[PDB]
């Protein structure tokens, strides 16, 4: 069939692509990594991390009980939870 | 015109095709992967399952999942900004939602781009029946992923979205709803298994019966985009399982298209069989069996020495697989064999 | 000898990382097949003599 | 673990077995280069 | 205009370097069993 | 420990006689 | 060869059957990697060898074979000298260069035809003498080290024997085997469980001493087709091609990788376990040999002690042989090694030795290989299906006898493409099938 | 000729390239939270 | 005629017998044939089992109380294991019975003719003169009821635990399976669910394009099916029109305009995954089972945090702890 848009090999061969891109491409892979090392996906996400995943003493799991007060019961968690 | 113009522009070519159909296909269908895969990367499956689910907090490719909503909610939609959540993209993201959202987008993905089929389809003259064929998943991810889950208990039990998390979707029902042994289920792989044979034969089958019609070592080339030509003989096809097999696929229209079926078919029937299992309908049953199971102490089937496999299948895992029922076995209680 | 040989040994290393990288252009660029001939021919004997050196050289430190 | 006035060297002993799969590798980077 | 197979190879090691450090990373990750 | 340094110019040594053929000619 | 007039480039190395082989230095450019390979991982490993620790807890798939050849081991399967291990892979790496740097050269700037400088012997398939003698020379070449390996067994060190009187220590075979009956009974021997016709092996006075008879009756074979042209039935019954040869020739790996897979995973002889894991069976009889002695040593009588099933749990009773230990063990009461024999009898494991005689440097070995089992999961966390992380090992056996099932597996698949492809050249239609002139569209219609 | 840098094809191969690589770093990021 | 079996020479090479049959011919068509003859009987007919170690019969035979599913023929009892149970070496014809020695005989014999027919599978393509990378393609299979009937075997000692022929049976040595292999986490198996699961795909997707591209030739009334004749010199299908729609319903470069090469695609996805799968049977039949990351994610504390693959595990020693139970007479299921 009859094709007509902006070719590829041309750009990922091109002189423009690897000039924009060296220094954009690692500022994602950067972006990322800063987004990990600074902590805040956890706090992003409500991911704990490894150091509070328990409490310190409990053995119990924090276990959202009722879907309509779900809200309080996740603090009420991450509450008395270090 | 007005509409036309939206018309005109979005329906013609451009390489990736994006149409009257995309609208809903590609929205959806990104979110859906995005959905997926934030969740594997950051979101974390604690608070549901007290089981990780993130690279992030260390699972691996084979660990990663995007968990499935507490047994507390159920079937609520649990929305971004409903009474549960509350718009706390955090807390949202904690109580699972991704789950609804992923399934929920994503079911729409397949509508929209089941459509997407029809229309580039009917826009290109031929028949829509490649998007007929895709019902095959639709039935399949509609019952597995909405239609039992909403059968049973919570969004829970419903399909993990993992790689093992989702093995766990298979011995989980080996284990409670000795599936394996469901009719339905049965065609499902009859089906499957029936139709990959199909493929792989009918692939090698034709380039075996190829016409050499190039040049030298590479058959690859030496066939014709431009016209119309049987590259392999359908003659030379026939009389070789006719004589190998006792059978001959004699026709085209038929075999490219019976391949259509045995998929697609099976598919159904295990959709449907699934079904079943929403509302607990299972073929676990066999009284005949069973209850000379009773007396007799002495005789024994594979059915049931299988069935038996199950039975411990439960004991061991729904005290750890269905933590909100904070289960309780005592050493005791737990089925074993002399020795282990 | 025990501090001689390990810049023996290290030779032998940098004198074959180069050993390599050398024939390879070499079979290819036909040009100086009539001059790298020799670049190739330079290692070779100091490569296998700087082996053999090797030699001696380990039934002396360990 | 070699003998001890190796030392220096468990870096490469270490990645010296690599370099056979490298082979089947740039067997590639050739073929690419000399468009197939 | 740069040639094409040396964006594939440079390329290809990212994918090979950065999927290699995925795999010491289950080792010494939080993934590991330590 | 340095391991790593080491193993990534042998790694970059095929390449290289890939390049080095480019510029000058032959193989063809 | 450029791209037309050849094949594609995945089928690259078909346009190297063209004409004269332009390298002979492809085979030999690898025929260094192999050696090479030696080099590396010879090195690697002993590159983290710890002399203490198992030899087979420690990924040593390379180093336990000079082991078994006697080099570095001596008393127990305990190493003394981190240096023989040391040599040999140090040698074969070096020596691998050579390969190379030769195979290298052979494949661009010699002879891109050495069917015209042909002369020595020289090049093409279908001469039905070149191949003959060919073969002929790695003919005498193979069976050279039978000898050489009778050397390193008779005249420079011995091997290292596990049955060998004391126990696994390195010893120097003195009387190979004579008998042609024994040495090749072997082939005639059953070839399901209780007798595997080439697995089933002892001793080495019957390996070394096989050996020599494969040595000489290898010889005389390169000795006799280097001399002669193959006869009338040969040529009528084979097709002759570069390809066609390979096809042969490739699926006696095939079989042979099996005949590995198959050996590596069954042997204690030639696999001390020393070096290797303990055998599969031998690890279900040695859990059964701890036990025997647990309760046995608790206070239980054992032979007379009925069994959960009815059968009895230390000890069971097998159809042809009278006693052996019971469990689902059953199976591997074919199991032999030193560590289990002393405590045999006439009628099979008797019970005034078992209850008496059983020493103790038998309950460490028999723990051990309790154990240290073969299994464990890619993950490398050896242990049953389903065990914590933590104790993780992985037996050489389980690492060999895998691979080179899928391997050898493999390559009955490349005997078949290869042997389907050169089968076709015999007729021409395996470049594929005449569009005016095929033999189905003009044939009496089967019905 | 001339075509833009701002295509269709574009937009999509972006939405992806982006997210992708801000991924990978995230994630080459994780190799190393130990404790 | 100067001899007579030179009519038995052409016969067996007869091209054009109804029912091809090879060299390989005549040792396939009776292997088989002893091989179904004992089998339909077996199921129809035939005495419990003591298959695991012990003496505990298990029954698999309609008429012993079996339906289609529960049927199956049992395996040899790990009493014989490997040894050879041929019906001589039994004494009585019903010890042959019960030890469970129909089982070697099915399915040694079929386990045989079956390559033959893969032998008698490039047979015809030889007499027949077409490209014959055709008998690779049944490979695939018959690795697996080979991996599935004599590695696995030679692998745990005992035909014992070879996937008994029946319906109900397979199941078992599935669960089973997983158990002690944890095979459903296995590179290997994915690999083979893999392409399975696409061939099935692929499989209703070429034969979608085609009929969707099918082409002209009928009414309303008449069946569309019908516009084609055996021996058609042009193709049914207008490849052109299909590669035209598939391509652009996303990417139009991710699609095929070589037939050959779709055709060929179709060919090898299915046959290569299902080899993966076929060595992952024979993989884990010397116990490299699949992966294990039990308590491999854990916190500060080392408080163990399960992975959504302990689930696995958990439901996996469920399993585990029942099967077979009676004679595992030791703590490690180290068989
Ligand atoms: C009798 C007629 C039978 C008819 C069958 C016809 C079917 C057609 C053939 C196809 C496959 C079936 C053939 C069976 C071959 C497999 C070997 C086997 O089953 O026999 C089992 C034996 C095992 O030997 C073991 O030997 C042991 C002895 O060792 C013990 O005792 C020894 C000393 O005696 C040592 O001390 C040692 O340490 C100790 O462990 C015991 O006696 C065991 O009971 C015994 O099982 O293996 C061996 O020796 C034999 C090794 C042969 C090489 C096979 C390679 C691997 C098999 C691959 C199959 C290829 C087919 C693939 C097709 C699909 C695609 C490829
Ligand atoms: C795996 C081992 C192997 C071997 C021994 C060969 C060998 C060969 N291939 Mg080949 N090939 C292979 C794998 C192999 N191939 C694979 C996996 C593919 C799939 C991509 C191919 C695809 C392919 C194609 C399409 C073609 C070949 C061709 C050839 C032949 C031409 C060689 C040449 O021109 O190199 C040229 C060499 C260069 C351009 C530079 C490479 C530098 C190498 C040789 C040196 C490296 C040595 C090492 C790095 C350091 C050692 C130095 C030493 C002094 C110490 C030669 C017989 C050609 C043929 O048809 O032959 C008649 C051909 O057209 N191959
Ligand atoms: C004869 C083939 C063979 C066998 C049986 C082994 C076996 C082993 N190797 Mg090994 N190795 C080999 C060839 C082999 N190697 C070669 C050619 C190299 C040079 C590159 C190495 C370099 C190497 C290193 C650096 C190390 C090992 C180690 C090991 C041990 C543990 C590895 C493991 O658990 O990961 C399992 C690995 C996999 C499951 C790879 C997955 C396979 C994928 C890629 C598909 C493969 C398909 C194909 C059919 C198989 C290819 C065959 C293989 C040669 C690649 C194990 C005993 C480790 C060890 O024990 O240290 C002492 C270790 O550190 N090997
Ligand atoms: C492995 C099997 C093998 C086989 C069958 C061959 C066969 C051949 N090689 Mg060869 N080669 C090999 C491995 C092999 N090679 C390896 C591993 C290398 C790495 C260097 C080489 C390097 C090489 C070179 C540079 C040349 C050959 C050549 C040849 C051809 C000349 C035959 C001749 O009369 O030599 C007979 C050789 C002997 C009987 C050995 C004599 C040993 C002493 C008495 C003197 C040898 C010189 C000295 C010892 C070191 C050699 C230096 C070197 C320049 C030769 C012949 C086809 C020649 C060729 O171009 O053929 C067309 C050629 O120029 N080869
Ligand atoms: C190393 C690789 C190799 C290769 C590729 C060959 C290839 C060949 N050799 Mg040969 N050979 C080799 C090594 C090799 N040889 C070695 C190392 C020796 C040492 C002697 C010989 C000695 C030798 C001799 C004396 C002869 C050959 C011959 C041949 C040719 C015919 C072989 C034939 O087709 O057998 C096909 C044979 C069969 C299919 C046998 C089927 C009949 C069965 C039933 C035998 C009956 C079994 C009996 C009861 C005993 C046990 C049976 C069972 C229970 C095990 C063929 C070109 C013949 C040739 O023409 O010139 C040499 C020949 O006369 N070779
Ligand atoms: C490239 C991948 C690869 C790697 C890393 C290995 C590695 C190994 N193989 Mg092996 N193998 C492979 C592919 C590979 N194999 C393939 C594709 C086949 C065909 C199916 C085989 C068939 C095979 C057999 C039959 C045996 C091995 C053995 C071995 C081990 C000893 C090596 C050896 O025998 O040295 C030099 C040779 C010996 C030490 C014994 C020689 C055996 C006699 C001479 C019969 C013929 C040898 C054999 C056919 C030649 C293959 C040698 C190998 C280096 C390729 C070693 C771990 C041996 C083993 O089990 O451990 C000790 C062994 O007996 N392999
Ligand atoms: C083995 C599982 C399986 C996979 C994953 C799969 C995948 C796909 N099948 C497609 C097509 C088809 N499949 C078909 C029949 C079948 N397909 C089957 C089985 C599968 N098919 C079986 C059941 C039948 C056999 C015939 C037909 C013939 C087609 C089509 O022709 C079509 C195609 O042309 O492919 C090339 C492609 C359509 C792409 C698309 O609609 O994106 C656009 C919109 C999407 C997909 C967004 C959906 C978002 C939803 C699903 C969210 C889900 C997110 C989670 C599921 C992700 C979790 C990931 C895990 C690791 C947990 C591709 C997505
Ligand atoms: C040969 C190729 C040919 C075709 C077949 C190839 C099959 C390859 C299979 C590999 C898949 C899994 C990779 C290993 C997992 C691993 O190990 O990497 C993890 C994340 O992986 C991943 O993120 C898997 C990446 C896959 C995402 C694909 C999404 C699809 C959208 C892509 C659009 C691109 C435009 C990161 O490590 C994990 O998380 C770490 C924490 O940082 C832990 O420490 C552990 O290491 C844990 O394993
Ligand atoms: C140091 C040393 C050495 C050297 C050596 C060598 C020679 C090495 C090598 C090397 C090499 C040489 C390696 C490798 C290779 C290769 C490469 C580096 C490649 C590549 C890459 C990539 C990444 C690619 C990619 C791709 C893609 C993208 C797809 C397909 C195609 C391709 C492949 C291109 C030795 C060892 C001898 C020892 C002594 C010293
Ligand atoms: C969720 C979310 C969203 C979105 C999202 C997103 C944006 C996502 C994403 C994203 C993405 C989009 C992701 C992904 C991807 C990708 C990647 C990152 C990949 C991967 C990986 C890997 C690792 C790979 C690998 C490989 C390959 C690629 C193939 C072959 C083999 C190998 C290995 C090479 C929304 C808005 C809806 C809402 C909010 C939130
Ligand atoms: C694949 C091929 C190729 C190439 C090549 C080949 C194939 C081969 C080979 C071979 C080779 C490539 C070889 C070699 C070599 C050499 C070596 C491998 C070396 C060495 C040495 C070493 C490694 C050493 C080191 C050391 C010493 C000296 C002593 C002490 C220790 C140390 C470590 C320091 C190509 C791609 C072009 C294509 C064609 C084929
Ligand atoms: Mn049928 Ca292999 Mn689990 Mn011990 Mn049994
Ligand atoms: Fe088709």
């Amino acid at each position: 069939g009859t094709t007509g848009e902006r070719p590829f090999s041309d750009i990922i061969t091109s002189v423009r692509y690897w000039v924009i891109h060296s220094i954009t491409i690692p500022a994602l892979f950067i972006a990322g990594w800063l987004f990990v090392s600074t902590g805040l996906a956890y706090d992003v996400f409500g991911t704990p991390r490894p150091d509070s995943y328990y409490a310190q003493e409990q053995r119990s799991i924090p276990l959202v009980t009722d879907r309509f007060e779900a809200k309080q019961q996740v603090e009420t968690f991450l509450e008395q939870l270090k | 015109g007005w509409f036309d113009i939206l018309d005109d522009w979005l329906k013609r070519d451009r390489f990736v095709f994006v149409g009257w159909s995309g609208i809903l296909l590609f929205p959806c269908a990104y979110l859906a992967l995005g959905g997926w895969l934030t969740g594997t990367t950051f979101v974390t499956s604690w608070y549901t399952h007290g089981l990780a689910s993130s690279y992030l907090e260390g699972c691996n490719f084979l660990t990663v999942a995007v968990s499935t909503p507490a047994n507390s909610m159920g079937h609520s939609l649990l929305l971004l900004w409903g009474p549960e959540a509350q718009g706390d993209f955090t807390r949202w993201c904690q109580l699972g939602g991704l789950w609804t959202f992923i399934a929920l987008h994503g079911a729409f993905g397949l509508i929209g781009f089941m459509l997407r089929q029809f229309e580039i389809a009917r826009l290109v003259g031929v028949r829509p029946y490649n998007a007929i064929a895709f019902s095959a998943p639709i039935a399949v991810f509609v019952s597995v992923f909405l239609i039992y889950p909403l059968g049973q208990s919570s969004w829970f039990f419903a399909p993990s979205f993992g790689v093992a998390a989702i093995f766990r979707f298979l011995l989980f029902f080996q284990g409670f709803h000795n599936w394996t042994l469901n009719p339905f289920h049965m065609m499902g792989v009859a089906g499957v298994l029936g139709g990959a044979l199909l493929c792989a034969i009918h692939g090698a089958t034709v380039e075996n019966t190829l016409f050499q019609d190039g040049e030298g070592a590479s058959t690859f080339r030496a066939f014709n985009p431009t016209q119309a030509e049987e590259t392999y003989s359908m003659v030379t096809a026939n009389r070789f399982w006719s004589q190998i097999f006792g059978i001959a696929f004699s026709n085209k229209r038929w075999l490219h298209f019976f391949m259509l079926f045995v998929p697609v078919t099976g598919l159904w029937m295990s959709a449907i069989g699934v079904v079943g299992l929403a509302l607990n309908l299972r073929s676990y049953d066999f009284i005949s069996q069973e209850i000379r199971a009773a007396e007799d102490p002495e005789f024994e089937t594979f059915y049931t020495k299988n069935l038996l496999l199950n039975e411990g299948i439960r004991a061991w895992m729904a005290p750890q697989d269905q933590p909100h029922e904070n289960f309780v076995f005592p050493e005791e209680v737990l089925p074993r064999g002399n020795a282990l | 000898m025990t501090i001689l040989f390990q810049l023996a040994l290290a030779a032998l290393v940098i004198l074959s990382f180069v050993m390599v990288i050398g024939v390879p252009v070499a079979y290819a660029s036909p040009q100086d097949w009539d001059r790298s001939k020799q670049l190739i021919f330079l290692g070779s004997g100091l490569w296998i003599a700087l082996v053999l050196v090797v030699g001696v050289l380990n039934f002396f430190v360990v | 673990k070699l003998p001890e006035a190796y030392a220096i060297f468990d870096p490469l002993v270490d990645v010296l077995p690599v370099i056979p799969v490298l082979f089947f590798a740039l067997a590639f980077v050739v073929q690419a280069a000399v468009g197939f | 205009r740069i040639p094409l197979w040396i964006v594939a190879t440079v390329a290809g090691m990212g994918v090979i370097v950065i999927v290699g450090l995925f795999f010491y990373g289950a080792y010494a990750g939080l993934g590991s069993s330590l | 420990i340095a391991q790593l340094t080491m193993i990534a110019m042998i790694g970059i040594a095929g390449p290289m006689i890939i390049f080095l053929l480019a510029v000058r000619r032959g193989n063809l | 060869d450029q791209e037309s007039s050849g094949f594609a480039w995945w089928a690259g190395n078909a346009r190297l059957i063209n004409l004269s082989g332009k390298l002979l230095g492809a085979h030999v450019a690898h025929a260094g990697l192999i050696v090479f390979w030696a080099g590396a991982m010879t090195l690697f490993e002993l590159a983290h060898f710890i002399p203490e620790k198992p030899m087979y807890e420690q990924g040593l798939i390379l180093i336990p074979h000079i082991a078994t050849l006697g080099w570095g081991v001596g008393p127990g399967g305990e190493v003394v000298d981190t240096f023989p291990f040391f040599v040999v892979g140090v040698v074969h790496l070096i020596s691998s260069a050579v390969l190379g740097f030769g195979g290298v050269y052979h494949a661009i700037r010699g002879p891109e035809t050495l069917e015209e400088y042909s002369s020595f012997f020289g090049y093409d398939w279908k001469d039905k003498n070149k191949m003959t003698t060919i073969l002929g020379f790695h003919l005498i070449v193979l069976g050279i080290g039978a000898l050489l390996l009778v050397a390193k067994a008779m005249f420079f060190g011995g091997l290292y024997d596990t049955w060998a009187p004391g126990g696994g220590d390195v010893r120097v075979i003195t009387n190979p085997t004579l008998d042609p009956r024994v040495i090749f009974g072997y082939l005639l021997k059953s070839p399901f469980g209780g007798e595997g016709w080439i697995v089933s092996v002892n001793n080495l006075e019957d390996v070394v001493g096989g050996h020599i008879w494969i040595g000489l009756i290898c010889i005389a074979g390169g000795i006799w087709h280097i001399l002669t042209t193959p006869f009338g039935w040969a040529r009528r019954a084979f097709i002759w091609s570069g390809e066609a040869y390979l096809s042969y020739s490739l699926g006696a790996l095939s079989m042979m990788g099996f005949i590995a897979t198959c050996f590596v995973w069954f042997n204690n002889t030639v696999y001390p376990s020393e070096f290797y894991g303990p055998t599969g069976p031998e690890a279900s009889q040695a859990q059964a040999m701890t036990f025997l002695i647990r309760d046995q040593k608790l206070g239980a009588n054992v032979g007379s002690a009925q069994g959960p099933t009815g059968l009895g749990k230390y000890l069971m009773r097998s159809p042809t042989g009278e006693i052996i230990f019971g469990g689902e063990t059953m199976r591997f009461w074919d199991f032999r090694g030193p560590w289990l024999e002393p405590l045999r009898g006439p009628n099979g494991l008797d019970l005034n030795k078992i209850k008496n005689d059983i020493q103790p440097w038998q309950e460490r070995r028999a723990a051990e290989y309790m154990t240290h089992a073969p299994l464990g999961s890619l993950n490398s966390v050896g242990g049953v299906a389903t065990e914590i992380n933590s104790v993780n090992f992985v037996s050489p056996r389980s690492w060999l006898a895998t691979s080179h099932f899928v391997l050898a597996f493999f390559f009955l698949v490349g005997h078949l493409w290869h042997a389907g492809r050169a089968r076709a050249a015999a007729a021409g239609f395996e470049k594929g099938i005449d569009r005016e002139s095929e033999p189905v569209l003009s044939m009496p219609s089967l019905d | 000729v001339s075509y833009p840098i701002f295509t269709v094809r574009w937009v999509a191969v972006h939405t992806l390239a982006v997210p992708t690589i801000f991924f990978l770093g995230a994630i080459a990021a994780m190799q190393f939270i130990q404790r | 005629s100067a001899n007579l079996w030179e009519r038995f020479c052409n016969w067996v090479t007869s091209t054009d017998n109804r029912l091809y049959v090879g060299w390989f011919g005549v040792i396939m068509i009776p292997t088989l044939l002893a091989a179904t003859i004992c089998f339909v009987i077996a199921f129809i007919a035939a005495p419990p089992v003591d298959i695991d170690g012990i003496r505990e019969p298990v029954s698999g035979s309609l008429l012993y109380g079996n339906n289609i599913i529960t049927g199956a023929v049992v395996p040899s009892s790990n009493a014989i294991g490997l040894h050879f149970y041929p019906i001589w070496e039994a004494a009585s014809l019903d010890e042959w019975l019960y030890n469970g020695g129909p089982y070697q005989l099915i399915i040694f014999h079929f386990l045989l003719g079956a390559s033959c027919y893969m032998g008698r599978q490039w047979e015809l393509s030889y007499r027949l003169g077409m490209r014959p990378w055709i008998c690779v393609a049944y490979s695939a299979p018959l690795a697996s009821a080979f991996a599935v009937f004599l590695i696995y075997p030679i692998g745990q000692g005992s035909f014992s635990d070879g996937m008994p022929l029946g319906i109900s049976g397979t199941f078992n040595f599935m669960i089973v399976f997983q158990a002690e292999h944890n095979i459903l986490m296995h590179p290997f198996h994915q690999l083979g669910v893999a392409g399975v699961f696409g061939g099935a795909l692929f499989c209703a997707m070429h034969g979608s394009l085609v009929t969707s591209s099918l082409i002209r030739e009928t009414t309303e009334t008449e069946s569309a099916n019908y516009g084609y004749k055996f021996g058609q010199e042009e193709e049914t299908y207008n490849i052109v029109a299909a590669h035209g729609y598939f391509g652009r319903l996303i990417f139009q470069y991710a699609s095929f305009n070589n037939s050959r090469s779709l055709h060929f695609f179709l060919a090898a996805w299915r046959v290569v995954g299902v080899w993966f799968a076929a060595l992952g049977i024979s993989t884990m039949a010397f116990n490299l089972n699949g992966f294990n990351f039990n308590h491999s994610v854990i916190d500060a504390k080392g408080n163990v945090i399960n992975t959504w693959a302990d689930i696995i595990n958990r439901a996996n020693l469920g399993m585990e702890v029942m099967h077979e139970r009676n004679a595992h007479n030791f703590p490690l299921d180290l068989a």
